[PDB]
């Protein structure tokens, strides 16, 4: 839970943090470091408990046409 | 981001996140701009499941809700920021390093008057840009912030 | 030999019978590239002008599409590799 | 380093606003700049200006920035 | 060995962390944290070995005077 | 109560034979002053004002020096405590 942002201005040997920590992201939290392997995966068993039928390994490479002209899938 | 967007809707089909060039890079705001633009383009085929019509007449909605959202705002404020900075090339080559030489100059104690560290960080500042650079570069970032 | 210590680090399912990086004309990359963005752009070093012709390293894509953008000429035919192929980032 | 910070303290006495609205203020301001909650980054740059221009007038903010100049020499 | 100097605007929850670490003061020190009684106790003993005779325990009242009015002591 | 319980980590040497902090004239704090500064404004709580006097707890005393200049009417007789006596800061 990140509770503190810096930004920092490196020099040839100095920075120069520019810091702000707030205690209130500690218990209502404004963002969260994440590693997306690990998010998504878990926001993918979220989406399928919500009922949507998650396919992996799977590349699409078009859109199969109606004769409408549109995208049908 | 704005000037470079596709158009995000069509006949049938809806673009969002990365796709729609959705990312507001300057905050680090692409996966906020995402999982909002997720949620305007399933509120957008909700509304077009229950009318039966998924043409541009109904998914032009999606358009509708990505500019009365934050999403489209934050593009149209840092729409021309990128090329400005790409036509100085200062504020983060003399910028920093002028920056760290400063404050270190006048943190170090070395027995100089005080006077002698407000004008050596004077002889710091107006040596590797001019007067003329630095309070022109103050406000010509302030066009790309907006 | 200096960034392939690092893509060991990577987890990849190679899909060696077909390539996802094909360079659609090889004389464009001979006398009308002057300095060859593909090379000195790329984040896995994929690409390596011999004088044999273009080296294209595929195995190691990290699949982020800088070729495909920072070519001039755009002849990099670009895919992303198949479903369960290609870089497989664990912790992303 | 004393014919400098001559008139500093009397000049800070004379305020009594760099160290009661001004730290303040400037955790606010940048809470509501690192807070993300889907507010579109233009009334977030007005909600900084409607923070601080309300605790203090813009009369208060820019005087105040040179009258210290006068205690820093 | 400071090798970074803060400068932090406390909110009501926050902070405006301003730092400055640099590290060249990690080989050419600028400044160090001392505890004064650690300190002038071992610089009491540098002044006793330069051949100055330090003598504690004792405070001084007034100054033995001659008589052409001066301090002689 | 609260502040003595951190006056119990400094290190003492009383001269309780000696007090150093002498209040010159008593009725000064009683009709003469309104707010005692001396009171409000010690570091070590010594200075108490009583309907008896002025309670002066001179063994707590941290030789800061604030009594003597914060009292507006100048009737505090301050001294330092003799030599080897008082406050004895360690890691000071
Ligand atoms: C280094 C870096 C740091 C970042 N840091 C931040 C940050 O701190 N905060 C922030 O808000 N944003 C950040 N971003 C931005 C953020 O990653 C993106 O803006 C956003 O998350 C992309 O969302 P997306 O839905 O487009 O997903 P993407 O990850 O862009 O892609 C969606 C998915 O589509 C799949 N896909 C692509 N093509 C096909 C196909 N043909 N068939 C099937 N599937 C396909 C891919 O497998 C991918 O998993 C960062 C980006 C980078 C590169
Ligand atoms: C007494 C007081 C005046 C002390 C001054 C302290 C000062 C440095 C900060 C507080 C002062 C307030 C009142 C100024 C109002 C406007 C502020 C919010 C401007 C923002 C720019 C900087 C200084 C932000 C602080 C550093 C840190 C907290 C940043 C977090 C890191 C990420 C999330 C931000 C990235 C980011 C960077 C790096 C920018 O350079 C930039 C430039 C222009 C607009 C936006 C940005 C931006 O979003
Ligand atoms: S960039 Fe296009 S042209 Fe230049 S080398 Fe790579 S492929 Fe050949
Ligand atoms: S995709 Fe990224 S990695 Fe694979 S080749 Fe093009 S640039 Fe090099
Ligand atoms: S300040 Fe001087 S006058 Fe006021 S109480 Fe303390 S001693 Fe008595
Ligand atoms: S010296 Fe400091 S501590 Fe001792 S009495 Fe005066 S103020 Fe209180």
């Amino acid at each position: 839970n990140v509770i503190e942002q810096n930004l920092w201005l490196l020099g040839n040997e100095g920075v120069i943090k520019i810091g702000h920590r707030n205690v209130e992201w500690k218990e209502n939290p404004n963002a969260f470091t994440v590693l997306r392997a690990n998010f998504d995966r878990w926001f993918a068993q979220e989406v399928e408990k919500a009922g949507a039928l998650i396919i992996p390994k799977t590349k699409v490479e078009d859109f199969l046409r109606n004769e409408k002209g549109e995208i049908a899938g | 981001g704005y000037y470079a967007m596709p158009k995000v809707y069509g006949d049938r089909v809806l673009v969002c996140g990365d796709a729609a060039m959705l990312v507001n890079s300057i905050h680090r705001e692409g996966s906020n701009h995402a999982i909002t633009s997720g949620r305007l383009a399933a509120e957008t085929l909700l509304e077009a499941f229950e009318k039966g019509d998924f043409s541009e007449k109904i998914l032009k909605n999606y358009y509708l809700r990505l500019k009365e959202s934050f999403i489209l705002k934050d593009l149209e404020k840092y729409k021309d920021l990128m090329p400005t900075m790409e036509k100085n090339h200062q504020f983060v080559e003399i910028y920093p390093d002028l920056a760290n030489d400063a404050l270190k100059r006048f943190l170090q104690v070395d027995g100089t008057p005080k006077w002698d560290v407000q004008k050596q960080i004077a002889d710091m500042v107006l040596s590797r840009r001019s007067l003329i650079g630095i309070s022109l570069d103050l406000l010509r970032f302030w066009r790309a912030v907006r | 030999m200096r960034i392939e210590d690092k893509l060991y680090l990577n987890r990849y399912r190679t899909d060696e019978e077909n390539p996802h990086l094909k360079i659609k004309d090889e004389s464009i990359c001979a006398e009308k590239c002057s300095d060859r963005p593909c090379v000195s752009c790329c984040p896995a070093d994929v690409y390596e002008w011999t004088e044999s012709g273009m080296e294209v390293k595929f195995e190691g894509c990290l699949e982020c599409g800088t070729c495909r953008i920072v070519c001039p000429f755009g002849n990099i035919e670009w895919n992303y590799p198949r479903g369960n192929y290609g870089v497989l980032y664990k912790f992303g």
